[PDB]
RNA sequence: CCCCUGAAAAGAUAUCGGGGGUGCCCAAAGCUCGGCUCAGGCGGGUCAGAAAUCCGCCGUAGAGUGUAAGGGCAAAAGCCGGGCUGACUGGGCCCUUGAACGCAAGGGGCCCAGGCGGGAAACCGGGGCCUAGAGAACGCUCGUGCCCCCACCAGUGGGGGCCGGGCAUGACAGAAAAGUUACCCUAGGAAUAACCGGCUCGUCGCGGGUGAGAGUCCCCAUCGACCCCGCGGUUUGGUACCCAGACGUCGUCUCUUCCCAUCCUGGCGGUGCAGCAGCCGCCAAGGGUGGGGCUGCCCGCCCAUUAAAGGGGAACGUGAGAUGGGU
RNA sequence: AGUACUGAUCGGGGCCCCGGUCAAACUCCGAACCUGCCAGCGCCGUAGAAGGGGGGAGGCGGGGGCGGUGGGGUAAGCCUCCGCUCCGAGACGGGAACAACCGAGACCGGGGUUAAGGCCCCCAAGUGCGGGCUUAGUGU
RNA sequence: GCCCCUAACCCGGCCAUAGGCGCCGGUGCUACACCCGGUCUCAUCAGAACCCGGAAGUUAAGGCCGGCGCCGCGCUCGGGAGUACUGGGCUCCGCGAGGGCCCGGGAAACCGGCGUGCUGGGAGGGGGC
């Protein structure tokens, strides 16, 4: 795959229409909640941690999948399922080209260089605001050292600059 | 691709009616006698669309210069150049603003 | 398309409608003594490449269906074309 | 009724009493309409001008109007839509109106009906209004014959049936087989009326 | 040619931009009048069933409307039935194609006259609910007119003319048209490629953050999954700014210099450093980094040594210095 | 902006309800803004508006800055649209040089005052003034 | 004739403040209805409907009027909010995508509040000329 650098930058409108987009990727995200997600246990977890972008820009498929395995490993050694709910509040709904000379994609993909440059499709990101939350975290006010550390470990894994800001819900 | 010019090619948006305008339309539009001298507006009803005035007068202002069995000849302007639209009442407004 | 073998059609001579037998348009057969086909032998006689152009890329597929309506009262004949499109089967 | 994206009909629509396709194609025309109208009781004729405001009713009487002339008869049968189509077209004439254009709204145009009765009537007050040939009634129907052979055949037959289906007739003091006489005197009564009225 | 988006709420608007369609089809899928209401759900009902016909309740259109897309449409623009052929004859004006602003064909709208169809009437009908299905000159053919002309006059046969329909150019504002040149020739072009140069760095090389996991235990001695931030200009690519009256195109030889991201030589540290060895990091570019076999090679592999037998830049250093194996 | 039509999309709760994430080819709402007519102001105009006719063209390769996340593209001193301005076809001051960045529009000669920007020297004008920070020659 | 006032009826305009669901009332001389029949005009499988002829019955329903609750809807109302966004200027910040300052405009969702048809012509009825 390219660099994320590639990718990062909001450079056009989104492309999310799927009846329209041939080929669109699927999103390989398994799931988006983690930890105890009913509400009536949710009901315990009093502090709200949330990882909230910096900067405007795309955060690709694979780069929140990897932030959300990080931090849901972490919070399952050191909290418990039981005592956690985590939340990955944004989807990859814009879908990301390439103009590449590739094998059976098309026959306007075997001519070289700047013509016919409208890419294929070669992934998913979400596309994010300054002060978007990406990841929200419900839990007790005892583990918040270790929920602290697992939204560093999460945004260790992403492009854009954010930052933990913690609350009471 | 260059753009295709139809006799409606850009008109989505300006055909496209609201939810709560559905349907016919009132008829009070056809009861209004204009006479020679009268200024209108060139508005236009998407449910009669085949006597329907082009895209490009919606929002105009024409002077009546007669009457032709049941359209009116309306002397209206696109930038410089004088255009006489023939349209029924259906698609027009009176100016209240002279 | 199926077209009916008779109309009643308005008939110009007659100044009203009365009914009209209908037929395929056919060609007549070029006549040698036509100016342009004397002009034609002319040019063709002597030396020289062939002296015409003759269209050899065709792109239509079909031809405008042209039809005869014949008044039965008078015999006037109306020659009319219903569009580009396959024969019309006379019904 | 059940969310923003539901159009409620127009009023008069969801009332049920305005085809407003039949309205717009009568709109269309630019003249005065001969609204005519029926209900279980009455006859109604009006002469109407559309404005983009509300139409303006030059004339507008229903069957009551003939008592004033001494009408015996039913409220509304076909010599009752007779009479009350030729007061009308006396007042239309009046006021100034030489043409109209018939609008019988949901009603069914079947020939002989009281709505072509009360055309007729307006036709012989003076005032042209398009019809075709074939669905005015009949002179008899107009003159209330029918209604005359229907008690006549009652009295013979069933004359308790006879009272009892023509009991307001007899309280008014005209048996119905006495209709068509009744009918002549009444028609004379309004034309000469409005005949003098007109000349003065 | 046509629809949506691009298109930035008047108009116009491009790219080998994105999503699609067009070269038809229909005597009914065309005209009109009337009646009715669709998809779907629910209750009851012989065969009968998920689904047949029947009774009723709900049902904003979730149906249908020939065909793309968009728009429109419910006592209808849909469905059924009745009657029909206006998919009519002769003309005019206007809109669009073609913005303001010149300019074909085609298409649409409003009408006047003739004569009709449906309808009580109003009213509608010059094809298809709307926006696509479209063709000059010359020639030929057909229709039409008590039509016009053909050379001193009349006649006969024949020819031509005006008006209208068709026969076609799809490269669709209209030549009738296959290759090859390394044997090649001309006029030009950096409006345009190949080399170097410029811009860019996807690729390539190099550095860093993170720490799942491995490491007997032990994340970090040594690695470093899943991801992310960078640097160089050392490969490849993108673009096409300069250079076609010309900057001599690979490699090698010869000779000089520069960089450091260090292979050895100097200094230091860690180690899963007992010694011998090995691995890892930092400073440091003064010096060294060789001889052969294989391939034109660069590269690469191998041989015997060696402290080690590093890598790059200099118009891919250096052909007015050579060589000429390759191209 | 919304997620109500057409679509996607994460959770909870009981096909519906609630919260959550989206839409160039979605839209109940909806600016700034642009645009039509009328009246006025402003300005231009009888030393001649609108409108029309005639002769002669050049040109029909454009470019720079800024703005539409314009659309595309990893990006490009890249390709292709929209608007103002400037270069081309425009002198001159500043920017160390420099077509289009800032200032500014040049008939010739002289006097003065300012614009951008600058005032330790090179180099005209300050080793100017108050407070605070930096130890890296960071930076200028 | 003409002027004024005024229910239910007729013809309309805007087309949900007018619609939907549920509950409680009022209205009946006249008007609107349900209603009673099918000889005639007309109509179908069916006098159900349409069409015709009526007046025994009833306000049970429709229609019209008043009240309440919910859903939907509306508003030039308060908040949201001078927020989002945006026309013009800038040798103003940021490595950069971007952001900031000044002059001028300025929403939407949502929350609360309020409202839940208004109106033109005619008939009929009442009061004057
Ligand atoms: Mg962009
Ligand atoms: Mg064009
Ligand atoms: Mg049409
Ligand atoms: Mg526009
Ligand atoms: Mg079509
Ligand atoms: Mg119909
Ligand atoms: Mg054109
Ligand atoms: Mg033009
Ligand atoms: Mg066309
Ligand atoms: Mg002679
Ligand atoms: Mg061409
Ligand atoms: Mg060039
Ligand atoms: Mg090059
Ligand atoms: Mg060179
Ligand atoms: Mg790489
Ligand atoms: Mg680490
Ligand atoms: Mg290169
Ligand atoms: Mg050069
Ligand atoms: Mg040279
Ligand atoms: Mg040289
Ligand atoms: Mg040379
Ligand atoms: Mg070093
Ligand atoms: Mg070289
Ligand atoms: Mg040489
Ligand atoms: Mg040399
Ligand atoms: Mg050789
Ligand atoms: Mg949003
Ligand atoms: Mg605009
Ligand atoms: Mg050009
Ligand atoms: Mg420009
Ligand atoms: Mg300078
Ligand atoms: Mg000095
Ligand atoms: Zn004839």
């Amino acid at each position: 795959a390219r660099p994320a650098r590639c990718y990062r930058r909001i450079k056009g409108p989104p492309y999310t229409r799927e009846e329209y987009i041939h080929g669109a990727p699927m999103i390989q995200i398994p799931k988006f909640d983690m930890g105890t997600t009913s509400a009536a246990a949710r009901a315990a977890f009093t502090m709200v941690a949330k990882l909230v972008a910096e900067e405007r820009g795309q955060i690709r498929m694979q780069a929140l999948e990897a932030a959300r395995q990080i931090s849901s490993k972490y919070l399952t050694k050191y909290v418990g399922d039981a005592n956690y709910y985590l939340r990955l509040n944004v989807v990859p709904h814009h879908v990301l080209r390439e103009n590449r000379m590739l094998a059976m994609a098309g026959a306007d993909r075997l001519q070289e260089g700047m013509r016919l440059a409208f890419g294929s499709p070669a992934g998913r990101a979400a596309r994010v605001e300054p002060g978007q939350v990406i990841f929200y975290v419900e839990f007790k006010p005892e583990h918040l050292a270790h929920v602290k550390e697992a939204l560093r470990r999460a945004a260790s894994k992403l492009p854009i600059p954010t930052r933990i800001v913690v609350e009471p819900k | 691709v260059k753009r295709t010019h139809g006799y409606r090619y850009k008109s989505r948006k300006l055909l496209s009616k609201a939810p709560r305008e559905r349907g016919m339309s009132g008829l009070s539009r056809l009861l209004y006698e204009y006479k020679p001298g009268d200024k209108v507006v060139i508005d236009i009803d998407p449910t009669f669309i085949s006597t329907a005035p082009h895209r490009r007068y919606q929002g105009k202002v024409g002077v009546v210069i007669g009457t032709r069995g049941r359209a009116y000849v309306i002397e209206t302007y696109i930038g410089d150049k004088k255009k006489i639209i023939i349209t029924t009442p259906e698609h027009l407004r009176p100016h209240l603003g002279g | 398309m199926k077209f009916p073998k008779s109309v009643n059609m308005y008939c110009p001579r007659c100044n009203t409608y009365t009914q009209h037998s209908v037929s395929n348009y056919h060609g007549g057969q070029r006549r040698s003594l036509a100016e342009g086909q004397r002009r034609y032998e002319r040019k063709l006689k002597g030396y020289g490449s062939t002296p015409k152009p003759k269209q050899k890329r065709f792109a239509k597929v079909n031809k405008k269906v042209t039809l005869v309506f014949t008044c039965t009262k008078c015999g006037y004949k109306i020659v009319k074309s219903l569009g580009r499109m396959k024969k019309v089967e006379l019904v | 009724a059940r969310g923003a994206r539901y159009k409620v009909p127009f009023r008069r629509r969801r009332e049920g009493v305005t085809n407003y396709r039949k309205r717009r194609k009568l709109l269309l025309s630019r003249k005065p309409r001969l609204v005519v109208r029926k209900t279980n009781k009455h006859l109604i004729a009006q002469i109407v001008i559309a404005r983009p405001h509300g139409d303006e009713t030059v004339v507008g009487l229903d069957t009551r109007v003939l008592s004033k002339f001494g009408w015996k008869g039913d409220e509304n049968n076909t010599s009752a839509a007779y009479l009350l189509g030729l007061i009308v077209g006396y007042k239309a004439r009046a006021k100034g109106i030489k043409e109209a254009i018939l609008d019988i709204g949901l009603h069914r145009p079947t020939p002989g009906a009281r709505v072509f009765a009360v055309m007729k009537g307006v036709i012989d007050a003076g005032v042209e209004v398009p019809h075709g040939e074939e669905v005015v009634p009949s002179e008899e129907r107009i003159r209330g014959e029918h209604v005359a052979e229907y008690a006549k055949r009652l009295k013979e037959e069933a004359p308790e049936a006879y009272k009892a289906r023509f009991s307001r007739y007899l309280q008014r003091g005209l048996p119905p087989e006495e209709l068509p006489s009744h009918f002549e005197e009444v028609k004379k009564k309004i034309v000469e009326y409005y005949e003098q009225k007109l000349a003065k």
